[PDB]
Order: structure tokens, then sequence, then C-alpha cells
């Protein structure tokens, strides 16, 4: 009661200022911890009061900040396990065979059960989600391949470092201004033994064609195939397609959000200009209009292959996981 | 660590916001659709403060029914906050004498106005301040929080330039002066006598009007009946080295946001400044209060708009504009670099430029505003122009074929209005 | 003259012989006019011209028209600086334009007989519009004894691609009529594609009839060479950014239709004009050579 | 004789053929004061252009320029030698030492050039008075012609390219720009201008105050976020620091970004550049030609530390700063120079009718 | 000739060597061949005849009159300047590399640059946020107990790192304009205690530029006698690499 309502504030007001947790399997972690607790200490009786409380507590939580797509992503993974299980205990897609071919108000003692051991088993999975990721890495970088990654991602660094107890390949790293985590990145993959390079990425283009292949990690990957990434990504993903350089996303199957990009001007996540024009120019900041977005949108076009914990994939198959992970009802939320 | 307390003012004891302070405290002034005070409190909230104390003293009764409707006096709020009001406070030592009086502050508070906003956070900066007490034995008494700035910014107002003298190796203030219509600036050579290297003087720091206290500033004010405002401590304190020194330290920030609403010309580079995200994560589309009639969507060039707006045909706006909950805007209109409020109705081929409407506002067809305020339920008629500068307070009406003056301050009460005025301005 | 018998020739001219394109007619009446003008002055002279030339273009508002005016100008303005006193001026003005009309002439021939080479037997060759050189080019591909096929576009504003088949049957030329919207589909049937202009840009682009572009643009898609006629005098210092950026003066008047469109040069594979056979990087050169 | 400079840190096996120079080194601790090998105003000239006090091609070039006539008025010829051969001979160690300061521009290969042709066309019948004079007037007159004339011709013809409510996007600094864009506003045109800028030097700064002191509206944000503006730009004007005679355009590193995220979106690229900037050479890549920076610009204080912070520390770890890059011709669809608004494969013609 | 060299002296060889050969060493090593030495003559104009015997590349020396100040010295040898002036005293014992301020008067164009170093009537120097730029300079004479910064100062320059105890090394660049200006108005008598002085002021209304390199190595013993022997003491250790 208290302790679920002052836990749940905590969370919204850490989602609205920012900080928090840094790593977004932290994040997904918190979320399902959350989510469970509700499940336990809020009472109801029937599952469809489970579905419209846990709707409403996702509801608030996007609301709060609707750019970390993995809060709602959980809920909707939770909302789909609660219908599975339901329908599992109670019962025996919408598709050609099921057009031609073709109630949630009862109740079951055992169902909670079921969904606490459902939600533990994701967080399980969850869990090892990064060493499942990595332990694919020799399957995609040769020996003396050239390995262009922009910003910091935690996963395509375990994916660099796990590749190089192997093989000796070198890593160029373009910093993602005005944030300049790629040094973080630079200097851990240094430390790891791995000869790295640090760029700005106004030289994106420029040694992009001295690069092998792409690889880089997301934000979001929407229905479609498309990826919100830290920005400056659009133009890494185009100067890689200019010269048909196989660009890889290594993204965990909690990032994928069955949004698409008819959504405007909320996709990508505006802070204060004070990262791109410093207060100190004085009056000039009068009369200049700066903006600093976050994330970019990138086509699905622009990506070749996705790797996540269940191997790897095509963009033009990830409607299907997107079929298998959210039922369609819940995409609204 | 004790739990961080804060002490709140709630009244401006100057009076440079007349005649509009007259009907509504400053405290309570929308600058975004958002009063100060909250501002003021989410900053306070968000920076660890769990307790924080405020004092009222002007039309205190709508600022207290105001806080009890807002989302701090929850339950829920992490920080505490408490209503003091005493109709005998008349400046900020008296604030402090009465704080001391009632002991209700036990170690390292701090100390701001009501009408503050900012995004910092003094988790650095109080570790700072307890570190040098612990360290010299308490022989601190305030650490000042500045912004590093331009003097050319629009925020720097002139009347509240501040050039100070510090101690570069250890932070530590030795000089603190104003420069109200001064081309010169003395400085004593005692502070040299003091040290003969670390003295810089800096011009480029903005007073966010933001302190880290200890009681002992508390005591110091009640020994002092003397000291009204925080200049006077600060003045007083500094000539009288020589004896109980009671050393005062600052700390400057170069990334975080800080400023005080203290006249118009700071209202409006304020309000610029929040549309334009400069307080992020603090932006008119976060609805950091918890208020269904505050909610809006951003868009592209900065555009805030709230539900149910339906803008007419034809219509533009260019950027930088925030619009209320039920403002209806007419056709062929040009609205730009402008705050409106909710519920207003605003007729066509009218050209709005960085003014600001308060929610109620009816405009009429065809006006021309310019740099202009316009306050609650404010009225407009036909071929109406506003020259820049220009300040309608509180239901004024404006007749129709008349073009203001540039600085027309009305309001409905006679004296301070420089145009007594009910139903237009010939007479 | 006067404005009335300057349109009066103008269009006389055309009439009398339908084969001579709409420049060439502007061309031999500003020739005439300078012939007939009574002047003493190279400045009136330039003004009289510039008028001249305004009226033609208001008379019909074709690119080769103002083409030709400004050719007729940088021509007027070479002889001037050849030769300083006016009365010898005239006279080598008037013998070297009665020589550029010869050559322009004998432009269209020069160009069907460079052309004639590209299409080889049994070819399927697809044509936008009526173009009377791409007429010649055909007729001179047939007299070489090949056998071809030709597809043509009905060209709706006005159905002119109707006019040049039924002048391909009267040849005995197998060709076929298909939709405006047919292009894309006809276009893997053809081997390649043959446009007239009406105008040839700075930068090496077209301005054709309103279907070039997408004509241009499916070839391309599909990997067929796109070949242009287009005689010399149609040559302008224009650069069309984009379709917005042609003048109006060239759109309308020839819910919106434009009359023309612009075909960039990378859309482009050779062009074929009386000087010879070239690529769209060399049109820029010439003018860079013509105006100093 | 002038000591070579020492190359610092460790350079990417991909650019170990190119130098790389620490900004806090100067060749001139081991130089004598006063300077007697290297002409006085070749030495301030080289420890401005060391450090940075001037960066702008035409800048860079009128200073060289400006240098140059300080050294001919200085000059006397030596009995039995002639002018011609003398200072051509005598300015190579002083080019040399330039050079090793920092790499020269194509701007001031163009200008050395020049000057080289016009000294050698001096004859030796000459007078050594009339010489230097004449050698200072053209000089000058170069000056004129090359760059003031230009870019007046330059501003006259992007006028005609600049509407009423367009809105251009602009990278980094550039005179030509600044120029073309301000008297575009005094002569009526109404429009913005969208002004992107990168790390480290953020040049494009510059250009914003002269936009805000002109009345010109003006949007200020970092290259990453360019792809997020292009859609409602209208044209995109770049400057060059060099059109090579494939027409490719060398530029400041970011600018083939901008052309293929611009092509991305279907916005024309304009380039202004005065023919005198045009070079023989061509180039197919950033790699073969280039100038590395000081890396430890990279360094950037993020929080409260600097994470490249004694980077060199890491054996593996290496920093690349590069100042230069090159667009393809495919990228660009206009020039705009003194001749008029030519295609990017007429650049050569320009080449050939510039020089006979 | 971006520089010549003048040696002021209006000295006494207090020491293991001449008191005036370590500034002439300085000069040789760092590259000069003439060097224009003033010697004084209200003692004895025989300072000439006693550098005549010297071993340096080469010297040319100028008796001077009785009294004279240095202002009123450099008036003296007008006609012997015809560049940029690099003006030293016979007092200088110090090992500056002089490229840290030649090339401070090189870069950026200055009117007049100048070498101070850290100290072991007080003079206030105040300089810009680069520690080059030289904003303010006070005695406490001319003061009276207020130090005054006129606002335009702050405005251009918001930060002034104050330096309350710091040591003149009396080594100055100057332009040739400024000795120019010094002809035009004769009434400044010494250059360290009125036109460098004056010079900082008219920084702030052609522009006008001066800037000081601060150094933590070494400085010149002071004239009178006190400091005589730290010189000496100092001079074993510097006798050897130089």
């Amino acid at each position: 009661g208290s302790e679920l309502s002052e836990r749940i504030e905590s969370f919204v007001e850490t989602l609205k200022r920012g900080g928090g947790p840094r790593s977004s399997e932290e994040m997904a972690r918190e979320t399902l911890g959350l989510l469970r607790q509700i499940i336990t200490d809020h009472r109801w009786s029937n599952a469809g009061e489970l579905m419209e409380l846990i709707r409403r507590e996702g509801r608030r939580m996007t609301a709060a900040q609707p750019s970390e797509t993995t809060v709602g992503n959980m809920v909707r993974r939770v909302l789909k396990i609660i219908r599975e299980e339901y329908g599992r205990l109670h019962g025996r897609q919408e598709s050609l065979h099921k057009l031609l071919t073709s109630d949630f108000s009862f109740h079951y003692a055992q169902l909670q059960s079921n969904i606490i051991e459902a939600i533990n088993e994701l967080l399980v999975e969850l869990e090892g989600t990064m060493e499942n990721i990595a332990a694919q890495a020799l399957e995609h970088i040769h020996s003396n391949e050239v390995i262009m990654t922009i910003g910091f991602s935690r996963t395509v660094e375990a994916f660099l470092k796990e590749a190089a107890r192997k093989r000796k390949f070198h890593v160029i790293v373009a910093e993602c201004a005005p944030f300049c985590q790629g040094h973080e990145m630079a200097v851990n993959l240094s430390k790891a033994g791995i000869e790295t390079t640090v760029m700005t990425d106004a030289a994106i283009f420029a040694v992009m064609s001295r690069v092998n292949k792409v690889i880089i990690g997301t934000k979001t990957i929407l229905a479609n195939g498309a990826l919100r990434a830290v920005t400056g990504t659009h133009t890494l993903a185009l100067a890689a397609k200019h010269h048909s350089t196989p660009l890889i996303v290594c993204a965990p199957m909690f990032k994928l959000s069955p949004q698409f990009p008819n959504e405007e001007d909320s996709f990508h996540k505006f802070v204060a200009p004070e990262e791109v024009l410093p207060f100190t120019e004085g009056d000039i900041l009068e009369k200049v209009s700066v903006h600093c977005p976050v994330f970019d949108y990138v086509p699905p076009e622009l990506i070749t292959l996705f790797i996540s914990n269940i191997g790897g994939n095509a963009p033009s198959y990830i409607y299907r996981l997107m079929s298998e992970l959210y039922h369609p009802d819940d995409h609204v939320l | 660590p004790p739990p961080l307390q804060a002490v709140l003012v709630a009244d401006s004891f100057d009076r440079r916001f007349f005649p509009i302070s007259k009907d509504q405290p400053r405290v309570l002034l929308p600058l975004a659709n958002v009063a100060l005070i909250d501002y003021t409190l989410e900053f306070l909230t968000a920076t660890g403060v769990q307790e924080t104390f405020v004092f009222c003293c002007w039309k205190a009764a709508q600022i207290k029914e105001h806080l009890l409707k807002s989302k701090w006096c929850r339950p829920t709020s992490l920080n505490v906050v408490r209503i003091i009001t005493s109709e005998l406070y008349r400046s900020l030592g008296d604030v402090l004498r009465d704080v001391d009086a009632k002991a209700l502050v036990r170690s390292d508070f701090l100390l701001v106005y009501g009408d503050v906003i900012s995004n910092i956070n003094i988790t650095r900066a109080l570790e700072e301040h307890r570190l040098r007490r612990k360290l010299e034995k308490n022989v601190s008494v305030m650490t000042m929080i500045f912004k590093e700035s331009s003097p050319s910014h629009p925020t720097r107002c002139h009347e509240d330039n501040v050039v100070v003298a510090v101690d570069s190796t250890t932070n530590r203030v030795l000089h603190f002066q104003k420069t109200q219509g001064l081309r010169r600036f003395a400085f004593p050579l005692s502070l040299f006598q003091g040290s003969s290297d670390g003295v810089e003087v800096r011009y480029d720091l903005l007073d966010c009007h933001i302190s880290i206290c200890s009681p002992q500033v508390a005591q110091l004010f009640t020994d002092n009946f003397d000291y009204q405002t925080r200049d006077d401590f600060v003045r007083g304190l500094l000539v009288n080295e020589e004896i109980l020194g009671n050393q005062i330290h600052m700390h400057v920030t170069a990334k975080e946001y800080g400023a005080r609403v203290s006249n118009l010309h700071m209202y409006s580079a304020v309000c610029a400044d929040v549309i334009r995200r400069w307080v992020y994560p603090l932006t008119p589309e976060a609805n950091f209060t918890d208020s269904t009639t505050q909610s809006c969507t951003h868009s592209r060039h900065n555009i805030y708009r709230g539900p149910e707006v339906s803008l007419g045909h034809g219509s533009i706006l260019e950027e930088n504009v925030l619009l209320g909950s039920g403002t209806v805007i007419g056709s062929n209109c040009f609205i730009t670099n402008s705050v409106i409020g909710p519920g207003c109705h605003i007729g066509d081929n009218v050209v709005l430029d960085q003014t600001y409407l308060w929610q109620g506002v009816r405009v009429a067809a065809g006006a021309q505003i310019h740099q202009s305020l316009l306050c609650d339920n404010a009225e407009v008629k036909e071929r109406v122009t506003l020259k820049p500068r220009s300040v309608l307070t509180s239901q004024v009406v404006v007749g129709p074929n008349i073009t203001l003056p540039e600085g027309s301050v009305i309001s409905l009460h006679p004296p301070d209005a420089e145009e007594d005025e009910d139903d237009g301005e010939f007479s | 003259m006067d404005d009335k018998e300057l349109i009066e020739y103008f269009k006389s001219q055309m009439k009398e012989d339908p084969d001579m394109a709409s420049a060439v007619a502007a061309i031999r009446t500003l020739l005439e006019f300078l012939k007939r003008d009574k002047g003493e002055t190279i400045q009136g002279l330039r003004a009289n011209l510039t008028s001249a030339i305004e009226t033609l273009c208001g008379v019909d508002s074709s690119v080769a028209v103002s083409s030709g005016g400004e050719l007729f100008l940088r021509f007027i303005s070479l002889a001037s600086l050849e030769y300083s006193d006016y009365s010898k001026c005239k006279k080598i003005m008037i013998e070297r334009g009665e020589l550029f009309l010869r050559r322009i002439s004998l432009s269209r021939n020069k160009i069907a007989d460079l052309c004639h080479t590209f299409i080889k037997d049994g070819a399927t060759i697809l044509t936008h519009a009526y173009s009377r050189v791409v007429l010649r080019v055909l007729e001179a591909a047939v007299a070489a004894k090949k056998r071809f096929s030709v597809y043509v576009t009905e060209s709706q504003p006005d159905l002119s691609g109707k006019k040049m088949a039924k002048a391909l049957c009267h040849l005995n030329v197998p060709v076929t009529v298909v939709l405006d919207a047919a292009v894309g589909y006809i276009m893997e049937k053809a081997d390649l594609v043959i446009v007239g202009a009406e105008g040839v840009v700075e930068n090496g682009g077209i301005i054709n009839k309103i279907g070039t572009n997408q004509m241009a643009v499916c070839a391309k898609a599909q990997n067929k060479p796109f070949y242009v006629v287009a005689e010399s005098f149609k040559f302008v210092r224009l650069f069309p950014l984009n379709q917005q950026d042609v003048p109006d003066k060239f759109k309308y008047k020839a819910e919106e239709h434009p009359w023309v469109d612009y075909t960039a040069p990378s859309l482009i594979t050779l062009l074929f004009t009386d000087l010879g056979v070239l690529t769209p990087s060399a049109v820029s050169d010439e003018l860079i050579k013509l105006y100093l | 004789q002038v000591p070579t400079r020492k190359d610092y840190g460790s350079k990417v096996s991909l650019f170990s053929h190119l130098p790389q120079y620490s900004r806090q080194n100067s060749l001139t601790q081991f130089m004598s004061i006063p300077s007697s090998v290297i002409h006085p105003a070749m030495v301030r000239l080289g420890l401005q252009y060391s450090q940075g006090l001037v960066s702008g091609s035409n800048a860079r070039c009128i200073a060289l320029l400006r240098a140059l006539q300080q050294v001919i008025q200085d000059y006397t010829t030596p009995p039995n030698e002639e002018l011609s051969r003398d200072l051509v001979n005598k300015l190579k160690p002083y080019m040399s030492f330039l050079t090793q300061c920092r790499p020269l521009s194509a701007s001031m290969h163009n200008a050395i050039k020049f000057l080289n042709k016009e000294i050698t066309s001096v004859g030796s019948s000459k007078r050594e008075e009339e010489a230097k004079s004449e050698l200072r007037a053209a000089i000058d007159r170069y000056v004129q012609e090359k760059i003031v004339l230009a870019a007046q011709a330059i501003s006259r013809f992007a006028y005609q390219k600049i509407s009423n409510g367009d809105v251009i996007l602009v990278y980094g600094c550039s005179s030509l720009v600044s120029r073309i864009l301000q008297e575009a506003w005094t002569e009526g045109r109404r429009f913005r201008v969208v002004v992107v800028d990168s790390r480290p030097w953020l040049e494009g700064r510059h250009t914003l105050r002269s936009l805000v002191h002109a009345g010109v509206p003006a949007s200020y944000l970092l290259i990453p976020a360019a792809s997020y503006v292009l859609p409602e730009v209208s044209k995109v004007l770049l400057g060059a620091h060099a059109l090579l005679a494939n027409g490719s355009v060398m530029s400041r590193v970011g600018t083939a970004q901008l052309a293929l995220v611009a092509r991305a979106h279907n916005v024309p690229v304009l380039v202004c550049c005065e023919t005198y900037k045009f070079c023989e050479r061509v180039q197919t890549d950033a790699f073969v030609s280039n100038e590395l920076d000081d890396p430890d610009d990279l360094q950037c204080k993020r929080g409260e530390h600097v994470a490249l912070a004694n980077w060199q520390n890491h054996a593996s770890l290496r920093l690349l700063n590069l100042v230069y890059d090159v667009t393809p011709p495919e990228l660009v669809d206009l020039v705009i120079t003194e001749l008029g608004m030519i295609p990017c494969s007429s650049v050569p013609v320009v080449l050939r009718v510039k020089s006979s | 000739m971006e520089f010549q060299a003048v040696v002021m002296a209006v000295l006494l060889p207090v020491g293991n060597k001449p008191l005036i050969w370590y500034p002439l060493n300085l000069l040789e090593r760092v590259g000069f061949e003439e060097v224009i030495v003033v010697t004084t003559r209200d003692v004895q104009k025989a300072l000439c005849a006693e550098f005549k015997m010297k071993m340096k590349p080469d010297i040319v020396c100028i008796p001077d009159d009785a009294d004279m100040g240095t202002a009123d010295s450099l008036r003296y040898i007008y006609p012997k300047l015809k560049t940029d002036v690099l003006v030293l005293s016979c007092d200088l014992i110090t090992d500056v590399a002089l490229h840290e301020v030649v090339d401070l008067f090189r870069a950026y164009d200055a009117s007049l640059a100048m070498l101070m170093r850290k100290g072991q009537q007080r003079d206030f120097i105040g300089v810009d946020s680069t520690g080059k730029r030289l904003l303010f300079m006070a005695n406490e004479a001319d003061l009276d107990e207020e130090l005054v910064i006129k606002g335009s100062i702050l405005q251009k320059h918001p930060r002034i790192r104050f330096h309350t105890g710091l040591v003149d090394a009396h080594l100055y660049c100057l332009k040739k304009y400024i000795v120019d200006f010094l002809m035009e108005n004769g009434s400044i008598t010494s250059i360290r205690s009125e036109l460098i002085p004056y010079l900082v002021r008219k920084q702030f209304s052609k522009s006008l530029d001066i800037y000081s390199f601060i150094k933590e190595a070494n400085t010149l013993n002071l004239a009178p006698y006190d400091a005589c022997w730290n010189a000496c003491r100092g001079d074993r250790w510097e006798d050897l690499s130089r």
C-alpha cells in the first residue's frame, strides 16, 4: 500500500527528472519488479481489474517520460503474459486464416502464482541477455576487421570485449556530441586491449570508406524495423548505406516497441540548449533558436541485421517478433 | 547527515511590480501559466530538500490557499511544506530573526526567495560547505550560489548587477558590491593585506539568490538588528573582518540555470528562457505540477499546444508560442514569442509579438500587440495598437481607435496606474 | 518596323513553312527586323532588338524563342565588338545572319545523320511526343534500311503523340500509341529512349514537354539509355534547381497544367546536337565559351 | 637551419603518413632571437598559424600575401645576381617553415604559385625599386580581383537564387557565405538561416554572431542533429576551401556529411567558391591528403572528469582530429563563382580558361 | 631586424663575474649580435673603457650625461634605434628562455611585452583569464586606499586575476611608435614607473596591447646590496650550465 505507492511515486519522479538507472537492463528489471509488487500487493478479483490497473500504471509511467520506451515495453510484456496465463487457465493474432475461421470476468485462485512465476522466468531470461548476445560475437567479426561505433553502448562493449578474446580488430568510436559518451567507450575498449580510435561525428562519412561494418546499439526498435537511436545515428546509417557497409544493431528483445513512426515531435528528446550553446554567449542568445534533440529516427531500409538474445534476424522479420511479444490491443495502452 | 531544510520567503518587500501586485501577489504571478512559487518549490524538491518553511506577509491568504491546493502539500510529497504567517514582517532580516527565535533550522539550511527559477543541484556545494565547516572549525557561515554569465545577457538586469572579489584557491568571498549606475568600481586594499595571491575580481556572475547558510547566520541577524536584507548582512560581515571573521564562501555553476524574477524585464527574460527550455527538465510540456489545466504537447520550433485549442484557418504560430487549454484563436493571425493563458479568446487578423496574455484575456480583431503584458480578464477592443513595453492590469478595457504610448501602464487603481482607465484611453 | 507587322511576319513565316521550328522563325523575324531598321546607333539597335524579342516571346511562350533571342543578342554584341563603326557593322551582321540562318537550317539534317547510327535492327524505340528532329532521325534510320519499332505517348494536353504516330505511319514504320500513364509500363519493352528538347539548360539538363521527366526517371530506374536530340540554338544559361525553379513564363500559356518540365543531366546518357554527340557536361562549356 | 618539428602522440595507422603536431610546441624555441634565418614577418605569421590566431582560408591567404609584401619590401638583391631567381630561391625556406608551422591551404598554394610566376616574369633589366613596387602592386591587385570583386560578383549571382520565405542551411564559418547572406538580406530578401556547427573548433558560432548583428533570423545546432532540421530547409549553402579538378569539393570535415544528408532529404546543395581556390589536383577520399590537428583538442570536460585525459597512458588508444573532407561531385547541385552558376563538372573548364 | 638590444646603466661588478656580463651573456645565447650599452657618467664615464676588454661578439657603448632617467636615456640614443627595442638592465640575473616573452610580442603583435617573476611599495598587477594580457597596474602612492577599475574593462574582461607580490625583471619588448610618443612627450622620466602604467591605462580608451609572462624559476637580484649575496648564492648553481 504505502510502500507500493511511494515506490511508484519515486519511480515516476526519477523518470520525469532523469538520472536514476543508467543501464537499460536495470530499468527493465526495476520496471518488472515494480509490476510484480503491484500484482502481489494491489487487490483485484478477476483479470479485468488487473488489466485496468496495470494499464493505468503503465500510462502514468509512459506519460512521465515517453522517450523511455523500456518501461512501456515491459508493461505491455506483463499484460501479454497475464493474457496468455488467463487464456491457458480459462480457455483453450489477426490473420487471413483467423478471419476465415474465427471475457476476463471469471476468477481463478492459482492465476496469480502462475503470473508471478512467468514474471520471474522473464526476469531470469533478462538477466543473461548480455552474455547471450555477446556469445555471437565470433560469428560476425573476422580477423583484422574494422568496426565503427557511435556513443557508449554496453551491449556493443560486451560484444567487442568477447570478440577480442580470440581475434584482433580495430574499433573506431565516434563521440556522440554534445554528451561525448564515446570517450568512455573508447578508453574502456583500450583498457581491454583493443586498438581504438576516437573521432568526432563530423568525420563519420569521411572514414566510412575504410570501415568494414558498423555495430551500434539503440534505445528503441519500432514495429517496422525502424530505430530510435542516439542523435547522429541517422547520418551514420546513411553513410553506411552509401558504401553498402553492413550495419548491425545489437539490441536486446526488451527494446522492441509496438509503436510506429507516425508519432511526431515526441520522438526526439529535447534538452537544455546549454549543451549546444553555452549561457555565456550573451545577448545573441536572445534572438537565436537553439535545439538539442537527443534521439534520431533511422528508417528500416538502412539496417542490415538485428542481433538479440534469440539470435540474428532481418528487419523485414521484426513484425513477427512484435507479434510474439505484444497483443495487438495493448499498443494503445 | 541531518535532513536538508530550506527557508522560503514568499514576500518581496520591494514594490517593483506595482501596480500589478496590488491585486495578486508577485509570488503567484504566472510566468508560463505556472506561478513562480511553483517553480521555486519544484527546484527545492528536486535538489533534495526535505523540509521547506514558507514565510508570507503580504496577501498571505491567496498564497496559503494556492499552496494547500498544490502538489507539494499532498501527503505523498517528500518535501514537507509548512506555512508561517505574520503581519509584522518587513524584511528578510525579520524572517531570519523569527527563524532564530523559533529555532526552526538545526544545521545547514537553504535560503532562497519565493520567486526564483532554477534547476540547480546543490549537492556538491553542500559537500564543499560541510567539508570546510569541519576542517576550519565552523568559521565559515554562508556559501552563495552564482551562475557564470555574461554582462550583455538579458537576464543581467542593471539593478541586480553585482561585482565580487574572491579568493581563487579557496573560493572565499572578500568583497561584494552592486553596480547600480556606476562607471567606476573601487576595491579596498585591505583584501590584498589578507593574502598576497588568489585575489580575483569577478563581474561574470549572475546572482541566483540562493545561499547555503547556518544557524549562525540567524544568530548574527538577531545580534545586528539593522540587518534588513542579505546585502546588509554580507556587507556588515565583510567590512568587520578584523574581529569575529565568520568567512563567507561562494559556489559557481556553469551548466545549470538560476534566476530571480524581480521586475518586468526579468519576467520577460525568464519567461523566454523557460519557453526555450533553458531550465530543463522544467519545461511547459513537462507539466511538473500535476494539474490537468497545464498539460500540453511540444512541437517543432518550440510550439506548445494545450487541449482544445482549435487554431483558426490561415493563422501562423511562428516560434516560441505556448497556448493554454481552451484558448481560441481566430483566422489569419500571427502569434510569435508569446505565452497565452487558458481560456483566452483572440480575434482575427491580430499580430501578437513578444506579448504575454494571462487567463481570460479577450482580444478583438485587427489588434497589433508588441512586447506588452495583459493581466487577468483584460479586454481589448477593435483597431487598437499597443506600443512596446505596455501593461494592462486586472480587467482593464481599452477602447477602440487609440494607439497607446510605449511605456503606458493602465490599471483600475487611479494613482499608481499612469493612465487610470475603465473602457478607453481618452479620459 | 512596327509591332503589328512584326507579329504578323512571325506568324506568317511560321505558317508558310510548317516544317521550320519556332526558334528558326523567330531568328528569321529578328534578322528581317535588323535588315529594315533605319537606325544609326548600336545602342538603339540593341534596345530595339531587345524590345522585339520581348514582343516575340509575348506572342508565344516557348523556351526556344527566348534562347534564339539571347543567341541573337550575343551575336549582335560580338559583331559590335569586332567592328566599331555602325555602318560597317550592319552589313557584316546581315551577312553573318544569313550564314547563321543557313547553318540552323542544316542543323536538323546534321542531327539526324549523326543520331541515326545509335539505333539497331529490331530495336524498340520510345518517344514522348511530337518532335520534328526525332521524325528526321527515324526517316534517316529507315533510309539506312533498318527495321525497328517505335512507341509514342499520347501527350495528353495536346495529342501531338497521335500526330507523331500518324506521320510515322505515313512512312509505314511500325508504331504504337500508349497512354501517358503507360510509360513505366512500356519501358521494359523498349531498348532506348529518344526525345526532343525545347531548350537545353546550362548544367546539361533539358526543358521539354511535361511528360519528359517521368520517362527519364523510369528509364534510369530500369537502366535504359536516354537520348536527347536538340539543336544548338536551344542552349540557354538557365539553372533550375528543381521543377518550381523553372520560370513561369515557360510553364503556362503555351487545375494547374504546366506545359514544360526540366530533366537533370544525371538522367541523360547523350545529347545529339548539330555540334555532335555530347555529354551533358559539354553544354555548360559551350556556354562558358560563348560569353567570354 | 630550421629544425624539424616533432610529431606529437601516436597516430592512426591509416593516417601514419601525415604529420600531427602539438599546439603548445612551437618551432621558435630553437630559433634565434632576433630572427636571422627566417624573416621576422614570416616568423610572426607562422606563430599565428600554429596557434590558430588566423584560421580562415581567405584570411590565411591575405595574411600570407601581406607578410610576403613585407618580405619584398625588405628584400635587397645581392651583387652579380638577379631578383627573378634569388627571390624565388629565398622564399622557399620561408614557405617550408610556414608549412612546418601548419600545412598550407589550397588558397595559399595558389597564391604561392601566382607570386612565383609573377616574380619569374620580372625582367633582369628591370630596376630593383621598380620591380619591388610592381610586385607589391601585383599582390594588391591579386587580392582585390580574387577576393573582393569575386565576392561581390558571387553575392550578385546568389541574390537571384534566394527568394522570400526560404530556409538556408550553412555550416561552420565562411566569409563568402556570410557576405552573401548579409547582402541578400540588405537588398530586401526576407528569409531565415540555419547554422550548423561541429566540435572542436566551433567556428559556426562566428557566423551566428554575424547574422545576429545583421538582423537575419538564425538557428543553431550541432552536426549530428542536422538530419532533424533538413526537412524544413529549402536550400543548403556551403563554403569551399578548394574545388578539385574532378569536381569534388574539399572543405571542412562534415561538409560531405551535410551534402549526403541533404540529398537524402531532396534538398539542393549549392557551393560558393572563388575561382582562385580551384585546384588542378584530384582527390577521391579524405585519407590520402588531409591535416591532423592537435589530438588533445578532443578532450572535453563532461560533468567533473575528462575521460580523454592522459589518453597516451593507454597503449592501444588513438585520437584522430581530421580537418578536411572531400565531397563527391554527384552530391553538389550547383557552384556559384564570379563567372556565374555552373555545374561541378565545369570546374576543369574554368581551370582551362583561367590559365589561358 | 625585429629587435635591437639596449642595456640600461645610470654597473659595479658585484659578483663572480661582472654584473653586466650576465644580461650580455643571455643576449648572446638567445642570438643577438649588436648590443647598445649606455654607460654611467655621474661617477666616471669610463665604463666604455672597462668594457673594451670584454670578449663579447660586438658591443657599442655610449657615455651618458651627469644625471638622466631611463626614458631620458632612451631619448639619448634615439638615432641608434630603428626597430622594436629590447630594453634590459645590467642587474638581470636569470635563465629565461627568451622565446617565452618574445613570442608574446610576436603572435599577438603586442605593443609592449614584459617578464615578471613570482615573489619569494608593492605592485598590484591585474591580468586576464589566460594570464598573459596585462589589464591593470598600480602602486600604492597613486591610489588613496582604494583600487579603482573602470566598468568598461570589466565589461570586456569580466575576470581579473590580481597579483600583489611579484618582481619586475625590467625586461621589455617595445614598439617603435612607443619611443616616437616618448619623443613627442618628454614628461615621462622612467619607463618602469610612468610609461608602462600609462600604456596599460591607454589600453582601454588603432589599438594597444600589453602582455606579461610570469615565471617561477629565477629572478634578478635587486639593486640594494641586501639581495646582492643571493645572486652569488645562485651564481654557482647557474655557472655550470651558463
